[PDB]
């Protein structure tokens, strides 16, 4: 009843290449499109809503997502893993800058936060 | 220097047009037990005065007996004692109030809250608080102990300043008084429900009324009240 | 706070008065001491406020729990319950509690817990300021296997005088009965029970 | 401090004064004791300022994302159960005195909540120092089936009565309004009686009239190119 | 009021008294003088509490001089240290007693013997070859009970206080501005000027 | 254990003039948080061109005016009718209050009138009876606020002839009763908004060579 | 407070500051702490302001009275002593009164008694009294000689109160002077430290912690 | 013994019409002895300006740990910190010792570089904030402050005006405490230019 | 410990601090050197409750000698007074903060000046011309602001804490028995052996 992988399962290989990383890409891939345009007075972010079922309402399933009033995300790849980065992002969003500055994070700083995230799932144990 | 025992809850009172009213509940208690239920905590001096006090009871009918043996002492060799040399408000109260003082500075004091209500030889209104401190002031309005805190509150609405005393008339004071001795009831857990209230006019005179109750109690709503947040039954 | 609860024929009945004291201010003249921990286990709380809150709501947690894994509690497993956290944490706690349930297996029962955290199981119980001032009443007036209407007006009566002597209790006297029947809540207002 | 709620017809209002104190001296005049928890669950806060802040604070950070990861609007049971955990474990050493309210899907609510933890259910309610004297309003004036705006009102009455009797209390009347179906309205400086009045003199120095002994340009901007 | 020694040897009795006097954080004076002539062949060195010690030393003075006045004699000594010892023991039971130990050094001309008493604010008499009140015995005794000879001279007795005043010096946390030295014997009582 | 003081709060002000003097105080009394009068005349008519206040414990202010009173009384009963100095009158008090210096009257009290050459007289007393004659002299509650204020108005404090450098300072004036009017309703305008137990009224009492004359203003009641 | 007096070839200079605390707060910049007993004897008062000027105007009762019955000025001495004993009467009372009493007289000359409420009397040649007492001793102490002129002695005294006015909190307002000869005290007024100061600063080259 | 009265010292704040002044005495002593006649309490992070009264070592240290604060603030945002921001970073900052807190009475004082409004707030100890439109005070004269601040004070100063109100409010507080004075300084702040005034005031 | 006093000059600093260690009653040493060399070019005198004193002197020592080794060079004295600063600031919040107050003299090289620092046990520091920590400043500095120039040679700094040392052997009730002098200069650190 005890963890004991305090080792990386991501390594570097002789040419230099991380393989989780490249092989999570490649998951990405896979999955299904997405997209973001930017305007002048506004941005917009879409996908489409691959319904595994007919049965399923795909209403309650949400690609895309609310962090803060001001910030939006979408994904491709794992649904799941998705999921739990944006409870993650909206939690960072308020322990690191929210309860201390008093007003939601800029974009630039809270996808800062996610992607710090992301890179610990590629060097922790 | 001691701690009082048996004690008596707030008095309140106020002026209107033509004279003043004051009230108080018929309760002495011991700690939390509502021991004694029918103590009389407004006592009249004369025809024109009732001083109602509160705080400790055995202090209170040594404050009675000295009120009593006042009469008693201003009718000897005194052949106006009903009439121009009769005993006013404002000469029963500078007389506790003296003694309230003295008692404070010998560290040995009566330990009551005491409110003088009465109306003067020319008609003028007199109330006015004197306590265990010697402190002592006046206003439109007068209460002690609770009565300070939510009585005030209530009869400031009827006279806020002096100039509301003769807008107001005495069904109009009387009914301020009433509703007040209910929240009382309501908010004071050394309170009771049976009280004594007296009024003092310049025209009609002393009316002392006995055995009065809170009455039109609103406790219906409490049906509807369940748990303290999540409980549904 | 003046509280009971007491056994009879068809089961149990809990009874409270309905008064919060902040020093002599009272803080809530309608309060509801009687707490829900399982559909047909109850409370009646005495102590403070806050600690008897608290230790209510983790015994409904843990009852619900247990409900989940193992189906209904007993009335001794919830004072069990009870017991635990007010033993354990008796440094730290003001908590007077009575623990009323209904089983068909074992009909009405009342359990006691004191500030110590002991239990004593009981015919009926009675606890909070108000109680010292109706012991004699109480033990001469109850029987068992009363009826419901008999048990309701001992109750009344009983309350009545304990708010009638004890300044830390007053308002409504709220009672909960508990029977094969269901839950039944009933209320008693001062121009009723004063004039008993 | 005196602040307030009351249930009505088809919501809830609640209310506070503007006054913040330290010792005898007033620090502000116009302090807002009315705090968002989430859109349609709002307090009234009285005892120590700092606490009621953090601890409305941090329980409508937490109920936000609570809301978030349930996809449903807050309720005000969650926002009440949250906050008297908080205040239990911490012994009443946290001074947060709360009247919490609000509008959600299971309808309105108010509750009271105080520093140990202990809280309550009630149609009327008060607290702070000013209390006594709005429930005096509240107990003499309060029935049942009180429409908008009868309750807005008798809760400003109930703080007015505290604003003029009870030295804590001052200023001005802050009113929160939360009606089933509808926008919550925070409705600030509802009442305005304690305008100071103008002066008797003004007290504009002449230019020159205090000594100096030097004078120097602050360097606020960074460090310049070229 | 710190140190006040005396010592006893042939034919003299020698006290010695700190000069300093310190208020608090200040010290206000550095040439006080901590004794009063009571009687020709009598001198009393007095410490204890500020205001007491010389409110009692002028009150004894005055009644020994009212005694002397009345018999046109001098009392011995002994007679003097158990007049002290008597008001300090009546002292020491009162609403505010007197704070105040001290040294009696007397010359008596009936037996031609010298003297030395110790008072204590209690009224604890002792006669001895050599005294100390407060801290001071604490450093003064041990080398006293060492160099102190019953025979000694006035000059031999004032160079074992000069050893005792340099081990004062030495060791005491407290700068206590030097001793004023006074020589009692059968001519009367004398300052020694430079110690 | 028994508590022979209390603080029934309030906020009195003296200023002199030239050929007059006020005394101004709050008409507020007050125990804890609650309020016991909006009108409770604090100043006084003692006699003899002399007002008096003593502001603090109020049963112990009323004994202090009270025997003050009748100290006039009796020196007019023992010294031929003969008017009471104020400098005399300020001398009588100290005695008053080191009377009691081991059980003291727990007021700041404060006399205004004429002196012997007919200018304007404050004289300004602690609780145990140490007293001096000022210009101005703020006490009570809110006198903290109050005092600096006065520093700065009535004896131009920190202020200096614009265009000097820093080297001659305002001069000294004495202000007119309007002058001095104004910043007394200032003064308690100002108190009344940052202190609790300042409000409700304000009562001045204002002594010339004519005699001894009152106005009152309304206070904030909050 | 901060008062001082002391002995030199011309005489007796005293020195006092004005200012009147209450804890903290600053009751008062203008207090006279010299009391002015007759024309042969001053008073300096430092502790309880009431007890202060009660006392010692007490005292000035107390030598009139002498002169009175006795047809001849009151000793420094006597006068000293009926205080010290009063005082002492007082004792654990909780009196507060350190006070110097300086004078002249042709049978002692120039003489200054230290007199305080624990009942210490003191004669001596230099005194400093009051919180602020450590700093005048500082620079009272390194510039004192028996044989100043009195041009110098009274501005050092001067100098010793403004020292202590700047360093101790409860201490400033201003320095009153006083200068006591055979033919009696003389007033060389009123200094005000807000003026002072900076005059000093200026003209010694002192005071250079300070921003000027 | 208490900590807040130890060194002793003031500091008040004042808006005025597009600007904003703050001001603070240079006492710093143990009780009654004065030690230093330089101890500045202002401060300033960009354009964001602080002062601080209380324990002068919790002085020292929390303008070391906002300059900290700050310099991280602007590299990860790459602007500077604003007042209103700043005023929610401090209390977040004295709020985290709730029970062992820094015995200070905090001052921020500032114009926001976008909408160009003068903003000023004070703070407790624990970090309650108090925002206010005319004035902020703190220090062992606070009540002296509060005093001169609320009869001096008019609103829509010039920055020229508002410099004589803020400097008399500062002196004649300071002359009625014991712990406060020793000279004194004075900001006034616009929104592209700072100027800073010693001023003369008695020394005692 | 009792009396640490520092001036800073034209082109040094002195400081002087007191001999004597004294346990209750007695005088253990009369010898003491109340300080230690923590660079080169600066100085570090302490004073506080016994124990605490020389343990945070040495664990300071040993931390800026750490410094001097890893980068071959020596810390400016206003760095080394931020580090104690802070050290003494993180100490007064500990279940058992350090009783010790410290004044460090320095001669910055960079900058050629001297520079003397005072810090209490609270963390409470100040740059200052002339400093002291205790009852000393009581009576030093107000000397001090009399007597003190900026632009004053070494020889005049000293003659200067002759004055200051006289005035505390006068006036002080405590025999702190003399003190040890060290400057600081361009040159490094050096005791004068006579004072
Ligand atoms: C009325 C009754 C007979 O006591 C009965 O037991 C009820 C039962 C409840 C409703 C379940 N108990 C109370 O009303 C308690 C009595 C009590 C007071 C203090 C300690 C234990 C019991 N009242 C409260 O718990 C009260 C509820 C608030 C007003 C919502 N809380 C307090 O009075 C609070 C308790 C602090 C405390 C908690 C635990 C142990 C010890 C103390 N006390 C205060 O706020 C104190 N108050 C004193 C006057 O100045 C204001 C502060
Ligand atoms: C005024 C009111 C009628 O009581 C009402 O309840 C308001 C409601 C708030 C605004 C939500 N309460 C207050 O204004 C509190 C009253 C209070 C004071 C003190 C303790 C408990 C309650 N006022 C404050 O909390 C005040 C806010 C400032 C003025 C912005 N803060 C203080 O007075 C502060 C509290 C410190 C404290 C610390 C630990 C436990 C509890 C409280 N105290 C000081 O600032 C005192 N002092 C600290 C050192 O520097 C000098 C000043
Ligand atoms: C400045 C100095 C260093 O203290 C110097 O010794 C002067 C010399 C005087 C002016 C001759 N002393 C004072 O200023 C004393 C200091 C002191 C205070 C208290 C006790 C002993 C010494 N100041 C006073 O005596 C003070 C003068 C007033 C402010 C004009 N009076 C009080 O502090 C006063 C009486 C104290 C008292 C009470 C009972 C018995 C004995 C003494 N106290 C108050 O007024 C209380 N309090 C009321 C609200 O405002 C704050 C003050
Ligand atoms: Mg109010
Ligand atoms: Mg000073
Ligand atoms: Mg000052």
């Amino acid at each position: 009843m005890t963890d004991r992988y305090s080792f990386s399962l991501t390594t570097f290989s002789p040419s230099g290449k991380l393989g989780q990383i490249d092989y999570a890409l490649t998951a990405v891939k896979q999955g299904v499109t997405s997209l973001g345009i930017k305007a002048t007075n506004g941005v917009v972010i879409a996908t489409e809503k691959k319904s595994s079922s007919p049965l399923a309402m795909s209403e309650t399933l949400s690609k895309v997502s609310l962090l803060t009033p001001d910030i939006g995300a979408v994904y491709s790849g794992m649904g799941p893993d998705y999921r739990v980065l944006v409870d993650k992002s909206r939690k960072v969003a308020h322990t690191s800058y929210k309860r201390i500055y008093g007003e939601y994070p800029p974009t630039k700083l809270l996808v800062s936060e996610v992607a710090k995230i992301m890179q610990e799932a590629t060097q922790s144990g | 220097t001691q701690q009082p025992i048996v004690t008596g809850t707030s008095v309140i009172s106020m002026k209107y047009d033509n004279g003043v009213i004051i009230a108080a509940d018929n309760l002495g208690s011991y700690g939390s037990l509502l021991r004694f239920n029918g103590v009389e905590r407004l006592i009249p001096v004369g025809d024109n005065t009732v001083v109602g006090i509160s705080g400790d009871i055995s202090d209170m009918q040594h404050i009675e007996r000295l009120l009593k043996d006042l009469v008693t002492e201003n009718a000897y060799d005194n052949p106006l004692a009903d009439a121009e040399e009769a005993l006013e408000p404002s000469y029963i109260f500078e007389y506790l109030a003296t003694v309230m003082y003295q008692r404070r500075s010998k560290m040995n004091p009566l330990w009551n809250a005491i409110i003088v209500a009465g109306v003067q030889s020319n008609g003028d209104q007199f109330l006015r608080y004197v306590n265990l401190l010697g402190v002592t002031y006046s206003s439109p309005t007068l209460a002690t102990g609770f009565g300070a805190h939510m009585a005030n509150p209530l009869l400031r609405k009827v006279v806020d300043r002096e100039s509301d005393i003769p807008k107001t008339t005495v069904q109009v004071a009387e009914e301020a008084i009433v509703n007040a001795m209910r929240v009382l009831y309501y908010r004071d857990a050394r309170s009771s429900r049976n009280f004594s209230l007296a009024i003092i006019d310049k025209n009609t005179g002393l009316t002392f009324k006995k055995n009065l109750q809170v009455e039109n109690m609103k406790w219906d709503f409490a049906k509807d009240i369940k748990g303290y947040g999540t409980q549904k039954i | 706070t003046s509280i009971m609860a007491v056994t009879f024929k068809d089961g149990v009945i809990l009874g409270a008065d309905s008064r919060t004291t902040t020093g002599a201010y009272i803080a809530n003249r309608v309060t509801d001491k009687l707490t829900r921990v399982h559909d047909k286990i109850w409370c009646c709380r005495s102590g403070s406020a806050a600690d008897t809150q608290a230790i209510a709501d983790i015994v409904q947690y843990h009852l619900e729990l247990y409900t989940s894994q193992y189906g209904t509690p007993s009335t001794e497993t919830a004072a069990s319950v009870f017991k635990e956290l007010c033993y354990e944490n008796k440094d730290n706690l003001t908590a007077g509690i009575i623990v009323a349930g209904y089983d068909d297996k074992n009909k009405g029962e009342v359990y006691t817990i004191p500030l110590g955290g002991s239990v004593h199981k009981l015919p009926y119980a009675i606890a909070g300021s108000g109680s010292t001032f109706i012991y004699g009443y109480c033990d001469k007036n109850f029987r068992e296997n009363m009826s419901k209407e008999e048990t309701v007006d001992f109750i009344k009566h009983s309350l009545s005088q304990a708010i009638k002597w004890d300044g830390s209790s007053g308002g409504v006297i709220r009672m909960v009965v508990l029977t094969a029947a269901g839950v039944e809540r009933l209320i008693f207002y001062p121009d009723e029970y004063e004039q008993l | 401090t005196t602040i307030v709620g009351v249930k009505f017809n088809n919501g809830v209002v609640i209310a506070a004064d503007t006054r913040s104190t330290q010792g005898p001296i007033v620090a502000d005049k116009n302090c807002a004791k009315l705090h968002r928890i989430s859109p349609k669950i709002w307090c009234a806060a009285a005892g120590t300022a700092a606490d009621t802040e953090a601890v409305t604070q941090l329980i409508g950070s937490n109920i936000e994302l609570h809301s978030l990861y349930t996809s449903r609007e807050p309720r005000v049971v969650s926002a009440l159960q949250m906050l008297k955990q908080h205040l239990f474990k911490y012994q009443g050493h946290i001074g947060a005195y709360l009247i919490v309210a609000g509008v959600d899907p299971t309808g309105s609510h108010l509750f009271s909540i105080h520093a140990h933890g202990s809280t309550d259910v009630g149609y009327y309610l008060s607290l702070g120092s000013g209390s006594l004297a709005a429930m005096a309003v509240l107990e003499s004036h309060w029935k049942q089936d009180l429409t908008k705006e009868e309750a807005i009102k008798l809760a400003s009455d109930a703080i007015q009565a505290g604003i003029w009797n009870d030295l804590g209390s001052g200023s001005n009347v802050d009113v929160c309004v939360m009606e089933i179906g509808k926008d919550a309205e925070y409705l600030r400086n509802y009442l305005t009686p304690n305008v100071r009045e103008e002066k008797q003199k003004s007290y504009k120095f002449p230019r020159g009239t205090t000594a100096v002994l030097k004078e120097s340009i602050v360097n606020i901007c960074d460090i310049q190119e070229e | 009021m710190d140190i006040i020694l005396g010592i006893r040897v042939q034919d003299s009795v020698i006290l010695a008294s700190s000069k300093a006097v310190t208020r608090g954080i200040s010290v206000l004076k550095d040439s006080d003088d901590k004794t009063r002539q009571l009687s020709p062949h009598t001198l009393m060195s007095f410490a204890g509490e500020a205001g007491d010690t010389v409110q009692f030393a002028e009150y004894i003075q005055a009644n020994i001089q009212l005694y002397s006045i009345r018999e046109d004699y001098e009392l011995s000594p002994q007679a003097v240290s158990s007049f002290v010892r008597q008001e300090l023991a009546k002292s020491i039971r009162s609403r505010r007693p007197y704070q105040v130990n001290v040294l009696i050094g007397g010359y008596d001309k009936k037996k031609n013997k010298p003297e030395l008493y110790q008072i204590d604010y209690l009224g604890t008499k002792v006669e001895l070859p050599y005294g100390a009140h407060g801290y001071s015995g604490f450093y003064t005794f041990s080398l006293l009970d060492h160099h102190y000879r019953p025979d000694m001279t006035t000059e031999e007795g004032l160079d074992l206080l000069k050893l005792c005043v340099q081990e004062l010096e030495k060791r005491m946390p407290m700068d206590f501005k030097g001793v004023i030295v006074k020589i009692v014997d059968k001519d009367g009582i004398r300052q020694v000027d430079d110690f | 254990q028994f508590n022979p003081y209390g603080d029934n709060g309030g906020t009195i002000l003296g200023i002199a003039g030239e050929d007059f003097a006020v005394l101004a105080g709050d008409t507020r009394n007050i125990t804890d948080y609650s309020i016991n009068s909006r009108y409770e005349p604090k100043v006084f008519d003692c006699g003899d061109n002399i007002v008096m206040s003593a502001n603090g414990f109020a049963a112990d202010g009323d004994a202090l005016v009270k025997r003050f009173k009748n100290s006039v009384k009796w020196y007019h009963f023992d010294h031929n009718d003969k008017k009471l100095s104020i400098n005399s009158a300020a001398r009588n008090i100290q005695h008053l209050l080191y009377g009691k210096r081991f059980f003291p009257y727990y007021v700041h009290t404060i006399i205004a009138g004429l002196d012997e050459d007919g200018k304007g007289a404050v004289y300004s007393f602690d609780p145990v009876g140490s007293y001096e004659r000022e210009q101005c002299r703020a006490g009570g509650a809110a006198a903290s606020l109050i005092m600096p204020f006065l520093d700065n108005q009535v004896n131009f404090k920190n202020q200096y002839e614009p265009g000097t450098n820093g080297k001659v300072k305002k001069p000294l004036k004495y202000l007119s009763v309007e002058e001095v009017i104004k910043l007394v309703r200032d003064s308690f305008t100002s108190a009344t908004e940052r202190h609790i137990q300042v409000g409700d009224g304000l009562e001045i009492l204002i002594v010339t060579k004519d005699g001894v004359r009152k106005e009152f203003y309304e206070l904030k009641r909050d | 407070t901060t008062t001082l007096a002391f002995r030199f070839q011309g005489g007796i200079i005293v020195a006092v500051d004005s200012r009147a605390t209450a804890g903290n707060w600053v009751a008062s910049q203008t207090v006279k702490k010299v009391i002015e007993i007759n024309p042969f004897l001053l008073g300096t008062m430092a502790g309880g302001a009431a007890d202060c000027q009660f006392w010692e105007t007490w005292l000035g009762s107390q030598c009139r009275l002498h002169e009175l019955r006795e047809k001849e000025r009151i000793s420094v001495a006597a006068a000293s002593k009926i205080l010290s004993n009063l005082v002492y009467q007082y004792k654990g009372a909780g009196l507060s009164m350190g006070t110097m009493i300086c004078g002249y007289t042709r049978k002692e000359g120039p003489t200054i008694y230290y007199v305080d409420s624990d009942g210490t009397r003191l004669k001596g040649d230099i005194f400093c009294v009051g919180s602020g007492q450590t700093f005048a001793y500082g620079v009272l102490d390194s510039n004192y000689k028996w044989d100043l002129s009195v041009e110098d002695a009274l501005y050092l005294g001067k100098r010793s109160i403004l020292a202590a006015a700047h360093r101790d909190a409860y201490s400033g307002g201003s320095v009153n002077l006083y200068h006591v000869t055979e033919d009696g005290w003389i007033y060389h007024g009123n200094h005000d430290v807000g003026e002072l100061f900076w005059k000093v600063k200026e003209e010694e080259g002192s005071f250079n912690n300070v921003i000027g | 013994s208490d900590p807040s009265s130890i060194n002793g010292g003031i500091v008040v704040a004042m808006t005025g019409k597009d600007c904003v002044a703050i001001a603070c005495d240079l006492r710093l002593g143990s009780q009654s002895l004065g030690v230093s006649n330089k101890f500045e309490k202002i401060f300033h992070y960009g354009h964001v300006f602080l002062g601080i009264t209380g324990l002068a070592t919790d002085v020292t240290t929390l303008n070391e740990m906002f300059r900290y604060k700050t310099n991280l603030y602007k590299l990860k945002e790459e602007r500077a910190i604003e007042p209103e921001t700043f005023t929610q970073l401090v209390s977040s900052s004295l709020y985290e010792r709730r029970f062992g807190p820094y015995f200070v009475g905090p001052v921020v004082a500032g114009i926001n570089s976008k909408s160009g409004k003068p903003f000023i707030a004070g703070f407790d100890l624990i970090g309650c904030i108090d925002e206010a439109k005319d004035f902020i005070v703190s220090g062992t004269a606070s009540d002296q402050l509060f005093g001169m601040c609320e009869s001096l004070y008019e609103p829509n100063l010039e920055p020229e005006d508002l410099f004589e109100t803020i400097s008399q409010a500062l002196l004649n507080a300071a002359d009625r405490d014991a712990l406060s004075g020793w000279g004194a300084v004075v900001y006034i702040i616009k929104k592209d230019e700072v100027v800073k005034r010693y001023l003369k005031m008695r020394q005692d």
